[PDB]
């Protein structure tokens, strides 16, 4: 999930 | 079930609860006999909801008894007040119930509306979830990008942030998504997230005592048909409940 979030989303809001 | 007598509550029937998180007026439940319609308005920590009971038959409903069911913990956080409903609903007729609502503090459970009545000697007993949800007390707040980022940074403590990744239930339609965010009670803030494909919102949850500032970020991944939702608010349980509610809407 952390890696899915890596690959599909981000980066942190500013 | 003459007055003062009730049957045990029926198990929950399937209803349109989730459709009423970001909308207030429409049909909550309908079967062959009865239509339950809703209309509501909310302002800060108060609301007023009208429930419409429609008899779709040519036979009277007798001993018609609607009861709002709320556990003690929910009653502590959500105050409901209502007035009696006439126990006879004529065939083809529609009767109205008013529910006055005050949010005392944030809450997760939903009231249950139980309806018991006689239809030609049969016993009818319907239980539906009533869409009084925490975001009904959400006031949209427009703000500048600089104001947003200052507030977002303050809520950096992990307790203030709740994040959820989930598969899209619905077409990933920018215009429908924006309308859902507005219908939820949030402002829609343009050009805050430098990614034009993302959605940012802000609002304040109003309780009897406290204004809880809330910020949200919704990130689509169109290819994977997934979303990431991030809530940052000034109260941990509000971040949790708003993330739970909004995660079901896209």
């Amino acid at each position: 999930e952390e890696q899915v979030s890596k690959n599909l989303f981000g980066p942190p809001l500013e | 079930g003459s007055p003062g007598i009730l049957a045990p509550l029926a198990p929950g029937s399937e209803d349109n609860f989730a459709r009423f998180v970001c909308k207030n007026n429409g049909v909550l439940f309908e079967n062959q006999l009865l239509q339950i319609g809703l209309k509501s308005e909310f302002r800060q920590n108060l609301g007023r909801m009208f429930i419409f009971y429609g008899n779709k038959t040519s036979t009277q409903f007798l001993n018609f008894t609607p009861t709002l069911i709320c556990a003690d913990d929910l009653q502590t956080n959500l105050n409901l007040q209502t007035k009696p409903v006439k126990p006879t609903v004529d065939g083809g007729a529609q009767v109205q119930q008013v529910v006055n609502i005050e949010c005392i503090s944030d809450f997760t459970e939903a009231p249950v509306l139980n309806i018991q009545f006689r239809y030609g000697g049969t016993f009818q007993n319907v239980s539906v979830k009533l869409p009084i949800t925490l975001n009904k007390f959400f006031q949209p707040t427009e703000m500048a990008s600089q104001d947003f980022f200052q507030r977002w940074k303050q809520l950096s403590n992990p307790q203030q942030e709740v994040q959820n990744i989930f598969k899209a239930k619905h077409p990933m339609d920018t215009e429908i998504t924006k309308a859902k965010i507005i219908g939820f009670g949030s402002a829609l803030l343009e050009e805050v997230d430098p990614n034009p494909a993302n959605f940012v919102g802000a609002g304040i949850i109003h309780t009897k005592t406290t204004q809880i500032g809330c910020l949200l970020r919704l990130e689509p991944n169109l290819q994977a048909q997934m979303y990431r939702l991030t809530l940052r608010t000034s109260k941990d349980t509000v971040s949790q409940r708003l993330c739970e509610l909004l995660s079901e809407q896209f």
